[PDB]
């Protein structure tokens, strides 16, 4: 009474104040009012608890009842928790497109989403077009990208190419985007991004009966299972349309099919905190899958 | 990239095999 609050979107900082009574939903609704967002289903608020773990904020609960890291002001991240099946059909608003664009790019650059070198360079050139506008000989002299985080660290490491050489490659691509608007630029970035194998999938360390470490990916299209050393190749898939119920108890997940004659799929996951999030992503992705088909 | 199409018994089988 009153508690200071800071929420960052990918491009802005917002300062608010809340009461001990304030629910997540209200703080969340404030953000979307300030940001002018209409496709709210994709997004959520993100915080650090007293332990130090990143957590999604529960909306139907009070904010001061969720053990947010005690500090002045309280820190939040407005971010996408769910991803569209296709960006062209589902990102109608400008701001929406912008927010997705900046988040995905950050994922690329921080090496959260795997991206090969040639595709990375083409992604960079769109982020350049979006930021610098039309290429211009007089303005964009050799070296104008020296102060830009353009390529992922993986790509810079995996070559014998120098700094300015990568920059020459991006420039060459930039020149060719000579007609493109900022809106179009961000979308082309996203259209290429969305087809990277690691795009829009949450990864979770899981186990089989033998205790073999594996990966479980939750995405828009359903669930996937990966080799522990290959996050790019799905080995077993469960499309949402084939699932009936997902639940967990302690450390064990049960997935029941629609078939009803088919057997339950079982796997294991270590921490309870992660399990809550796994559950939440499943329900949310399943919901949006169905809504797109009603 | 789309996981190889298969039935549920096969899924449990392969998963246990890893």
């Amino acid at each position: 009474k009153p508690i200071n609050v800071r929420v960052t979107t990918m491009d802005a900082e917002l300062e608010f104040a809340i009461q001990p009574n304030t629910t997540g939903k209200q703080l969340f609704d404030q953000v979307v009012k300030t940001v002018g967002l209409r496709e709210v289903w994709f997004f959520g608020l993100q915080y650090v608890d007293s332990k130090g773990y990143s957590t999604w904020l529960k909306l139907n609960k009070k904010v001061t009842q969720q053990d947010v890291k005690k500090e002045n002001p309280l820190q939040f991240k407005f971010r996408a928790k769910f991803f569209p099946e296709d960006v062209s059909e589902e990102l109608i608003q400008e701001i929406t497109q912008r927010l997705f664009f900046l988040q995905v790019k950050e994922a690329i650059l921080n090496d959260e989403i795997y991206c090969p070198p040639e595709t990375a360079v083409l992604l960079a050139s769109y982020a350049v077009q979006a930021k610098y506008g039309d290429y211009n000989k007089e303005i964009h002299k050799p070296g104008y990208l020296a102060n830009d985080r353009l390529l992922p660290q993986r790509v810079l490491e995996q070559h014998k190419l120098t700094k300015e050489q990568w920059e020459e490659r991006i420039q060459n691509w930039h020149e060719e985007h000579r007609g493109m608007l900022r809106e179009d630029s961000m979308m082309e970035y996203l259209k290429i991004a969305q087809d990277l194998e690691m795009y829009g999938v949450n990864y979770f360390e899981i186990k089989n009966k033998k205790g073999t470490e594996l990966w479980l990916g939750v995405d828009a299209l359903g669930l996937n299972i990966y080799e522990h050393d290959d996050k790019l190749t799905p080995k077993i898939g469960f499309p949402w349309s084939e699932i009936r119920n997902i639940s967990f108890n302690d450390k064990k997940f049960v997935i029941k099919p629609i078939d009803k004659k088919a057997p339950d799929f079982v796997f294991y996951a270590p921490r309870l905190r992660i399990n809550k999030r796994i559950l939440a992503l499943c329900m949310g992705n399943h919901e949006l899958y169905m809504r797109r088909r009603k | 990239k789309r996981a190889p199409q298969m039935d549920w018994n096969r899924k449990r089988e392969i998963f246990s095999n890893f």
